[PDB]
Parts: structure tokens; C-alpha cells; sequence
């Protein structure tokens, strides 16, 4: 009798990391926003829940 | 040129769906294509808002 | 690794400050608090529970009575190891569970 | 498959014993299935109906053993009576299984 | 051109989340785009804010 | 009976070091700060230590 295994495994991770972006979240940033985002946002019935 | 990236920042955002990734989140809220743009002190030739 | 260069894209947050409310750029306190404690209190909890792992989980038991060591149990199900009388007299009783998947 | 104008002979099966008369829209199966077994005469019948990709037994099976009552398979049903009733041997069941 | 660096300078910054890096720490405080710029003696063409 | 093992190990560290900034705190550097910055500072109701 004759009984031969193999296993074998590989696990391999890279990583490049360039340049973050930062947004300082300042009052004025809402005059920024597009604006039929804005109305969209400031339209909402916040009376419904479901909206 | 706009920095890559600049397109991403903003963008509306679900942190429960998955990890950082673009297929997270809805759609940019901001109307950066507009904005006023400085250019980044390390790379030459490319603009991002100034906020 | 070039293209990379030209073209990255976004994999990875800013630990410090990754992301902001969005009804921190709302118009109104009042708006801005209903949509926070809606937030809160009823959404996400839900979408907590919605992506939450769905595990693994026993579907029924059933019990075999196969008297020995050479039973198996009803198609689709796994037997317990050790049988119900072990040391005892009498037959072997096994306990057999399906999981659903 | 659910080929056009589909057919089914088997929303339901039965076992019917003692040559007692069945109800009517199953189609009872002529064999005693214990000739010779000694016992009780039994019989199988069945209902057709049309097919509706549910209410239609997927798939049919039998089971048995030493045991009185037998585990019929994950999402199986066992059918009521024995198929050995009063004869000899093991006790035997079918099993229907239905997709949901 | 800016030096390299001083981008990162005026950070706002967090010390108790991680080792000197730019991902810890928030966003630019000073305008050093628009300050007066010296050139920095040991390489020239290289600019600073006087400060 | 044969028994045969082996271990290695290495670390390495390299490291560059070039020009250091340095900012000298003095009263002046608010005034070289960023509006939006500047005034969200001293908005803060710093009587919400939530804030
Ligand atoms: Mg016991």
C-alpha cells in the first residue's frame, strides 16, 4: 500500500496608496452642493418616516 | 486637469453595505465641476476646489 | 502600477475623518434632528439587521435507531457522534440534525 | 417540464387497504402490494389535477425498516398506512416531497 | 514651486490615533497658498511662506 | 528515525531623511489661517462641551 499528499497554499496582498482627499466639513459647504440635491434634500416631508 | 479622485469625494454614502469602495453610495452631491479650483502644490497641472 | 499612477481610485478611508452626516449639511435644526433621530432610532438599526450575517442553522433534528456503529441517518441529515445509550444496554439512538444552508 | 398545456396525474397519493372502495377522482393502482405478504389487501391511488409547479408532488420515494414508524427524508412526507400492514417484514411507507 | 512638505506642515492634527502621519490629522489650517513665499536658500527655485 | 528543521528570519529597516519644517508660533499665525477655519473656530459654542 502506497498513500502520498500534497497540499499547498499561497496567499499574497499589495497595496499602492497615493494621495488622500480631505473636505473640512465648514458651515459653507452646503452652498457647494448641487442644487437640485439641495432642494431634493431640504423638500423632504420629515413628517413621514417613510420618506 | 482635476486630481483623480475629486469626482469621489462627496459622494453620498451608505457605510453599512460594504467596505470604502465607489459602489458604496449614491451619487456626488457637489457641484465641483463649478467651484474655484487651486491647483495641488505637488503635482503640477492638476486643480482640485479650493475648499 | 503605471495606471495606478494615472488613474487611481478610492480603496480606503482617512481613519480621522471618513465621512459626515448628511444631515449635517441639512438647512434646519428642526429638519436636521428628525432626520438624525430618524437615523438613529429607526434606520439604521434596520440596515444593521439587513446586512447583518444571515448564519447557518439547524433546520430539524430526527432520531435513528439503527442499533449499531454501521447506521446513517435520513437522507440529507448528519448524525451526531456519540449514540444516545452509550455504555448502556439496549440499542444505539442516534441524534441527527439537517442544517439549512 | 412545464410543457405547454401541462398535465397532472398526482396533486395527492393515498394508501387504501381491506379492498375498501376508494373515493372518487383517485385513480387507485390494481396491484395488492402484499400478494402473498399475508396481511391486510393494500393498494395505492392517486389524484390528478393541473399542474401548478407547487401543489405537484416533485419528487416520490418509499421508505421502511424495523421500526413502526420510519423518518421519512428532509421535506418528504411519509403516507398514512402501512405497506406491510398486517403482512410480514418490515413496515414500509411511501414519501412524496413538493417543491415549497 | 512649493516645497515638498509644505502641504503638510499646519495640519490639523490628532495625537493619540497613530504615529506621525498625514492620515492622522484632518485637514490644512493656513492659506499658505496665498502667503508670501521666500525661497528656501538650499534649493532654489523652492518656495516657502516666510513664516 | 530522522528529524530535520529549519528557521530563518531577517528584518530590515531603511531609512531617508531630508528637510525638516518648522512653524514658530507666533501671535501673527492666526492671522495666516483659513477664513472658513478661522471662523469655525471661534464659533464654537464652547459652552456645549459636546461641541
Ligand atoms: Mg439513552
Amino acid at each position: 500500500s502506497l498513500r502520498n499528499a500534497e497540499n499547498e497554499f499561497t496567499r499574497i496582498q499589495q497595496s499602492i496608496n497615493l494621495w488622500s482627499l480631505r473636505l473640512p466639513s465648514v458651515k459653507s459647504l452646503r452652498e457647494l452642493m448641487l442644487p437640485h440635491m439641495r432642494q431634493q434634500l431640504d423638500e423632504l416631508n420629515v413628517n413621514d418616516p417613510k420618506a | 486637469t482635476v486630481l483623480p479622485g475629486v469626482e469621489a469625494i462627496g459622494l453620498g454614502y451608505n457605510p453599512f453595505i460594504s467596505y470604502a469602495s465607489v459602489n458604496s453610495g449614491a451619487v456626488q452631491l457637489f457641484d465641483w465641476a463649478t467651484a474655484k479650483k487651486r491647483e495641488v502644490p505637488f503635482k503640477a497641472g492638476y486643480f482640485v476646489p479650493e475648499i | 502600477v503605471d495606471s495606478v499612477s494615472a488613474s487611481p481610485d478610492f480603496v480606503d478611508f482617512v481613519p480621522t475623518i471618513p465621512m459626515q452626516e448628511i444631515w449635517t449639511l441639512c438647512s434646519s435644526e428642526a429638519q436636521a434632528e428628525a432626520m438624525r433621530k430618524h437615523y438613529d432610532d429607526v434606520w439604521a438599526p434596520a440596515q444593521s439587521e439587513k446586512y447583518r450575517v444571515k448564519a447557518n442553522y439547524i433546520d430539524q433534528l430526527v432520531v435513528i435507531t439503527g442499533g449499531s456503529s454501521t447506521i446513517e441517518p435520513p437522507v440529507g441529515y448528519s448524525k451526531i457522534e456519540y449514540d444516545l445509550n452509550a455504555g448502556a444496554g439496549g440499542d444505539f439512538i442516534y441524534l441527527c440534525y439537517h442544517e439549512q444552508t | 417540464w412545464q410543457a405547454d398545456r401541462p398535465k397532472d396525474a398526482v396533486t395527492d397519493i393515498r394508501i387504501i387497504f381491506n379492498k375498501e372502495p376508494t373515493p372518487p377522482g383517485y385513480t387507485k393502482l390494481p396491484q395488492d402490494l402484499n400478494k402473498g405478504a399475508g396481511g391486510d389487501d393494500v393498494f395505492l391511488c392517486y389524484k390528478t389535477e393541473a399542474y401548478n409547479t407547487d401543489t405537484a408532488i416533485n419528487k416520490v420515494t418509499v421508505i421502511g425498516g424495523n421500526n413502526a414508524d420510519i423518518n421519512a427524508p428532509y421535506g418528504y412526507l411519509k403516507v398514512p398506512g402501512d405497506l406491510n400492514r398486517g403482512a410480514g417484514g418490515n413496515f414500509i411507507y411511501a414519501c412524496t416531497f413538493v417543491g415549497k
